């Protein structure tokens, strides 16, 4: 079996520039478990990236999260770019802040 | 506390 | 209310590319506060909330020598499943296992359970007699006449009503400040114009532990939840929860829809309305 990843990006509080805040990207639903998650900020990879809540539904897929610290900027971009065997190409989802 | 699995 | 204490373990094969990694995940509700990773540069037990620093260091030597012998019972384990249904050693394949008890607010046992999973798919599991098991095929019942004949049902059982339950008491004991909390979600609902004179209504709920909450979308004070959208509530990386729920409506008509939140954390459940 096989199941396409949720990425789901998303901050801790409503996004106020230089105000503190994390940045999270939970990748749900998804099998085989094997899989690459990247934080991005202006295209560029984040080294600061911590990885935890990791667990599986009843359906048995996998769920995780990925989230850092960030103090959000008027100019400043960030995605999660994703890789799974399920997509072939890698999947970059952006943070939409006016969500 | 974590449990010692058994073999299948 | 009642607190639980899951574990969940998976061991995934890699061939070609060394040993399978194996990864083991302990929650004593909706907080994670122990893991074991085998790719980590020193694979060893370490703690994943603050309060389980209350731990000696034997603590930490005993659950690592124990998350070790898994890690090498569960990579024959992979080699056994392989021989069951005579798969080639060229693949990856996937184990999963889930295991733990629940007490409710007294302490008491509640409910105990171990269910293994292969490849995505329903492998064995204990009964909730804590007794016996129910294999999903042919091959999971392999493993059900091993483990009857090793008597593993009166183990595992000793290990649920016993060691699971009194240590998820002193968990939630020396964690009680945090695990015992509640914290009241933070609500908010945006508008966003859509091609056809309709508008989506999303409503937010932010901030709060524990994860369980109520989002439904109101109208002439029935409930919409049929036209309703969501997403999984989920961790916010500092320990809390968020959730979200949309409904589209006719531009114009936003103000005869009413978002409730109900949560531990609100005496009375929150209504927003654009």
């Amino acid at each position: 079996i096989q199941k396409t990843p949720q990425i789901q990006v998303y901050s801790r509080h409503p996004p106020e520039n230089g105000k503190p805040n994390i940045l999270n990207c939970y990748v749900t639903q998804f099998h085989p478990p094997h899989i690459e998650i990247q934080m991005l900020k202006n295209g560029k990879k984040i080294p600061k990236v911590e990885m935890s809540d990791m667990s599986f539904s009843k359906d048995w897929s996998f769920y995780i999260l990925a989230h850092t610290e960030f103090t959000p900027t008027e100019t400043d971009t960030y995605a999660c770019r994703v890789k799974h065997d399920s997509m072939a190409e890698p999947k970059t989802v952006y943070w939409d802040r006016d969500m | 506390r974590g449990y010692l699995y058994q073999g299948l | 209310g009642p607190h639980s204490l899951r574990y969940f373990v998976t061991a995934v094969s890699r061939p070609g590319l060394g040993e399978p990694r194996y990864m083991e995940v302990g929650y004593v509700d909706d907080t994670e506060f122990v893991r074991f990773d085998s790719d980590a540069e020193n694979p060893r037990y370490e703690p994943r909330a603050r309060w389980m620093e209350q731990e000696g260091p034997e603590y930490w030597e005993r659950e690592t020598q124990k998350a070790k012998g898994n890690e090498q019972s569960f990579r024959v384990d992979l080699r056994t499943l392989l021989g069951y249904y005579n798969q080639s050693k060229g693949g990856s394949h996937t184990i999963q296992v889930i295991s733990g008890c629940e007490v409710g607010s007294d302490g008491r046992l509640l409910r105990g359970y171990q269910q293994y999973a292969y490849d995505g798919c329903d492998y064995i599991a204990l009964n909730e007699d804590l007794k016996t098991w129910t294999a999903a095929d042919m091959a999971a019942l392999i493993t059900k006449h091993k483990w009857e004949q090793a008597g593993e049902a009166e183990r595992l059982r000793a290990y649920l009503e016993g060691t699971c339950v009194e240590w998820l008491r002193r968990y939630l004991k020396n964690g009680n400040a945090t695990l015992l909390r509640t914290d009241s979600p933070k609500a908010h609902v945006t508008h966003h114009s859509r091609p056809e004179d309709k508008v989506t209504l999303r409503c937010w709920a932010l901030g709060f532990y524990p994860a369980d909450i109520t989002l439904t979308w109101q109208l002439n004070g029935e409930e919409l939840i049929q036209d309703m959208e969501l997403v999984e509530t989920r961790p916010a990386g500092d320990g809390t929860f968020q959730k979200w729920a949309s409904v589209v409506v006719p531009l114009g008509k936003e103000q005869y829809y009413t978002c409730h939140v109900y949560h531990q954390g609100l005496p009375e459940p929150l209504t927003l309305r654009w």
